[PDB]
RNA sequence: UAAUGCGAUAAUACGCAUGACGGUUCAUUUUUGCCGUGUGUGGUCACGGUAAAACUUAAGAAUCGUCCA
RNA sequence: CGUUCUUCAACCAACGGAAUAAAGCUACGCUAGGGAUAACAGGCUUAUUCGCUCACAGAGUUUUAUCGACGAGCGCGGUUGGCACCUCGAUGUUGGAUCACCGCUUCCUGUAGCUGCAAACGGUUAUAAGGGUUAGACUGUUCGUCUGAUAAUGCGGUACGUGAUCUGAGUUCAA
RNA sequence: CCUAUGCAGCUUUAGGGCAGGUUAUUAUUCAAUAAACUACCUUUUUUCUGGGACGGACGCUCUUAUUAAAGAAACAAGAGUGAGCAAUGGUUUUUACUAAUUAUAAAAAAGAAAAGCUUAACUGCAAUACAAACAAUUAAAGCAGGGGCAUUGUCGGCAAUAAUGCAUUGAAGAAAUA
RNA sequence: CCAAAGGCAAAGCAAACGGCAGCUGUAACUCUAACGGCUCUAAGGUAGCAAAAUUCCAUGGCAUUUAAAUGAUGUCCCGCAUGAAUGGU
RNA sequence: UAAGUCAGACGCAAAGCUACAAGGUUUCGCGUCAAAAGGAAAAAAGUCCGCCAGCGAGGCUAAGGUACAUAAA
C-alpha cells in the first residue's frame, strides 16, 4: 500500500581546495561516473577514499573513442611529488590524533581500562576470551 | 542448494562450512585451505554439516 | 574497472604512423607540468643509418625494429636509466611496437607496465 | 602531424598528393525572450544564471566531390 | 560437572522477534473516558442537481409561433455526495393534529405585447405575492393511484417550523 | 458509537490440567496410573485505518512528481525480490567481438568469449571515514602467517544498487580446567 | 440417505444430533416436453400445501366486495430461501 | 536538562491525493499564533504596523488617515 527504501546518499562530500587525510570518502556511487585518479583508491561498489594527506582536485578527460572521463586527484602540501612525502604524511597522521585528544579534553576516554588484562593471539591485541583466566606471571615451572 | 562441512583431512577436528548444490556436482567436493591447527595449506574433504 | 592512476617519474611512449615508429622518454617533476624529453630514436634514423651499411626493405622491418631497441639501450645507458615505465594506449599494440619492446627486454632494461 | 592521412591484394618499397570552387558536420555578455532567489495589493522592484531549453551574422577546422571556372 | 573457541538449527513473514501454547457471542449486560471519533440538526465546499445567458445546428417550413442541441461561462444552496468545525457531567425520530411568519422561480383571481390569434378554447414572453389554494376510498406513511365537485387545487425556507401544547401508527430495549 | 492494563456471564472440534462419575490396565484382602467420554477448574482470542466492521497491508531493493546539493509524507504511482553459480570465483595469454540484466547514457588498458594453471568463496589484526536515536548496517589504506597465477602486479568471492532474523534455548567439532 | 468428521452400540443406530443436484436434445403452425443423452453424490425433496406469521422483483395476474381498494376472501404457481414427530394437511 | 514536549493552526508560495473543490488531506520554504498586551481595517488567535519594569495633562513617528460621526488640508 505504501512503503519507501532506506535513502542512500549519493554524492560528493569534497570541493576543490579541501584537505583530506588518508581513508576519507570523497565520492558515494551508484555507477563509476568518476574514476580514481592519483592518490586515491576504489572499493568494491565505488566508493572513492583518499591515500594521502593534500587537498581534492577535479579534472575532465576526453578519450580515444570520444567519450569523456572524469578523474579525483589528491594533490601533496606542496606539489611535492617525490618518493619521500610518504614518512611526511605519517608523521601528519600521528600529530592529528594528539590534536584532536587536546581538543576533546582527559574524560573524553580513547582506550578501555579494565580490571582484567586482554589475551594476546598471535602478537596482538585480542577480544575474544580463554577457557580459563588466570594471573600473569604469578606461577611458576613444574 | 544446500550447507556442508569441509572436514580437513588431517584429522585436527578443523573445518569449514561452505554451500553446494548437490545435483550440479554429485561427488565430494575437495579443496586445498589453510588449517590454523598445523599452519600450512591441506587437503579438505565435504562431509554432513548436520 | 579502471585502475587508480600513479604518478612515475619516467616513463616510455611509442607513436605509430602509417611509416614509422617513433619512442621518447620523458621525465617529470608532476603532472600539473611539461615533461622533457631524453631519448628520441624513431625508424628513420635507423633505416638511414642501416640502408648505407645493410640494405634493408623499408622503415617498417623487423631489422629497423631491433635497430630502434639497440639505439635507444644505449641512450639510457649513458644517462645511467635502467628502469622506465610503459604507457599503454592503441599503439602499444602494434606489432611493430611489441617487437621493440621484447628487443629492448633482452637487452637488459626493464620495461614495467604497472 | 608530409617521419601526416587515406587505399578496392591493403601489407606499405607502390598509388592519390598541402592550392582553388561547391555542398555537408562542427562579437559593445551577438541581444531578445525565458528561468532562479529576495522583496511584493498578486509586478512602474533588485541581482544573478542559461557550458540546461527557443533565437543572429560571420570566420575558421574536419571529411567529401571535382581536368579548375 | 563446568568454561572458551570454531559453527549450525527451530518458532519468530504481526519480519526490534519473547507471559511456553492458544477461537467466539451479548438485544440481559456493567464501569472508567471522548465531540481527540460516527448516526439526527447547524457550518464550510458546489462535483452532482437546478436556473439563466451566449451559441440558432437540427425539427417546424419564409419567420427564434412553438419545440430544441453539441459546446462554453456565470449564478443558486432546496437533490445525491465530500470534509469532521460546534454539542457525548444528554442539541427528544418519521408523519399528522393545532397555530403560524417570510421569498417569488405565479396554480387561480390581475395588467401589457407576440402568435401557425376569425369567434370559443389555447400557446408563449414581460410585469404583479392583496385574497384563495376542496371533501373522500387504499396505505404508519412523505410520496403515489383513484372517485365526486371546484375559479383553481402552486413550489420552497423557517433545527427537512412547531412534543416545558397533543398524538405514538412506523422506526430504535427486555417476550 | 468509538477508545481501555478493562469487568462479568454464556458457547465451542481455541491452549493446558485431572480433582467427581463411567471405562481400560495392574495390584492387595474403600487402592494405584490415564493423549478416551461426561462434569469441573484455569488461561488466550494484534495494530494501522479520512469513525468502526468488511477488504487490503506489515521485511528488503529500483524508478516517478516536490527541478539541476543531500534529505523529505499519504490505504499516492510504475516495476522487482525471500535467489543462482564448484564456475557465472582468482589469475595470465591471444582478438575480424563490445552485449546483457526487474530496471538503468556503468566501463576501451576496460569488459565478454576462447585456451591454460588454480581455491584468497583464507588464519590473526587494523589507521581513518560514510551513515546513524540506540542496536546493528556500509567502504577501507596498512601489518604478520600460509597460498594461487604472473614475475613483481593482483586475489580477504560474484559490474554496481535487493536475495533477510537480535537475545534466549538446543546441537556438533576441538581445546583448557576440575 | 449411517458415506466423510464425531457421539453411542451387539461392526449397528435418523420419531438420536444432521443432509436430501446440475447441463442438454426432442410431437402437424407455434409453444411446451410425454420421451432421450451426459456428469457427479451417502442420498439427490415423495405426497401434501403454497403470493403464506415463510416472496427480494411486488401495490404479482384474474374474480367478488366500494362512487373510488398497497385492504379482506377465493384462485393461478419450482417455492430468492415450503415440506412431512425441531412433524405435514 | 536523567526536566518538559512527541493532539498543532492559519496566511503567502509550490507539489501529490480530491473535482488545477473545501476553514479537506499529505509533504515542503518563510512568517505569525500557540506562549504576545498596544495601533489600523466594523467585531477581528493565524492579515498589515509593532514586542508591554513603573509613573507623568512633555515631544517626534510607523501602518493608516486629514468636510460630519472622529484628531488632522
Ligand atoms: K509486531
Ligand atoms: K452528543
Ligand atoms: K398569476
Ligand atoms: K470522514
Ligand atoms: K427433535
Ligand atoms: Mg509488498
Ligand atoms: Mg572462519
Ligand atoms: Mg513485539
Ligand atoms: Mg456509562
Ligand atoms: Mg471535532
Ligand atoms: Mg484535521
Ligand atoms: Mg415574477
Ligand atoms: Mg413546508
Ligand atoms: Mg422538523
Ligand atoms: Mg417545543
Ligand atoms: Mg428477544
Ligand atoms: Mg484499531
Ligand atoms: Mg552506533
Ligand atoms: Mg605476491
Ligand atoms: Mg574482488
Ligand atoms: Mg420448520
Ligand atoms: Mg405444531
Ligand atoms: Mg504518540
Ligand atoms: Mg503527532
Ligand atoms: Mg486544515
Ligand atoms: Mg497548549
Ligand atoms: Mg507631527
Ligand atoms: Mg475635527
Amino acid at each position: 500500500q505504501g512503503g519507501k527504501s532506506h535513502a542512500k546518499n549519493w554524492g560528493p562530500k569534497f570541493g576543490d581546495g579541501e584537505i583530506v587525510f588518508p581513508g576519507m570518502i570523497i565520492m558515494r556511487q551508484k555507477q563509476g561516473i568518476y574514476s580514481p585518479g592519483y592518490n586515491v583508491g576504489r572499493g568494491r561498489d565505488y566508493t572513492i577514499f583518499a591515500k594521502t594527506v593534500g587537498y581534492v582536485e577535479y579534472s575532465k578527460l576526453k578519450t580515444e573513442r570520444g567519450k569523456t572521463r572524469r578523474y579525483i586527484h589528491v594533490v601533496p602540501i606542496n606539489d611535492d611529488w617525490s618518493p619521500e612525502y610518504q614518512k611526511l604524511a605519517d608523521e601528519l597522521v600521528v600529530r592529528r590524533a594528539e590534536v584532536k585528544r587536546q581538543i576533546l579534553g582527559h574524560h573524553v576516554h580513547t582506550e578501555p581500562a579494565f580490571h582484567f588484562s586482554l589475551p594476546q593471539r598471535n602478537g596482538n591485541m585480542s577480544w575474544l576470551l580463554n577457557s580459563v583466566h588466570k594471573f600473569p606471571g604469578t606461577t611458576t615451572l613444574a | 542448494r544446500l550447507l556442508v562441512k569441509m572436514v580437513s583431512l588431517a584429522k585436527t577436528g578443523y573445518f569449514y562450512v561452505t554451500t553446494k548444490n548437490p545435483r550440479n556436482t554429485p561427488w565430494k567436493l575437495k579443496l586445498m585451505k589453510f588449517d590454523p591447527v598445523v599452519g600450512r595449506h591441506v587437503l579438505f574433504e565435504e562431509s554432513k554439516l548436520k | 574497472p579502471l585502475k587508480p592512476l600513479v604518478f612515475r617519474p619516467l616513463k616510455l611512449f611509442f607513436w605509430a604512423t602509417n611509416r614509422h615508429v617513433h619512442a621518447k622518454v620523458v621525465r617529470f617533476s608532476s603532472p600539473f607540468n611539461e615533461g622533457v624529453p631524453v631519448v628520441d630514436i624513431s625508424t628513420f634514423d635507423a633505416f638511414n643509418k642501416l640502408k648505407g651499411s645493410a640494405p634493408v626493405v623499408a622503415p617498417r622491418s623487423l631489422e629497423c625494429y631491433k635497430e630502434v631497441a639497440k639505439m635507444v639501450k644505449e641512450e639510457t645507458a649513458r644517462q645511467n636509466i635502467n628502469e622506465v615505465t610503459l604507457h599503454l594506449n592503441s599503439h602499444a599494440s602494434d606489432r611493430g611496437v611489441r617487437e621493440v619492446v621484447r628487443e629492448l627486454k633482452n637487452l637488459g632494461l626493464l620495461v614495467k607496465k604497472v
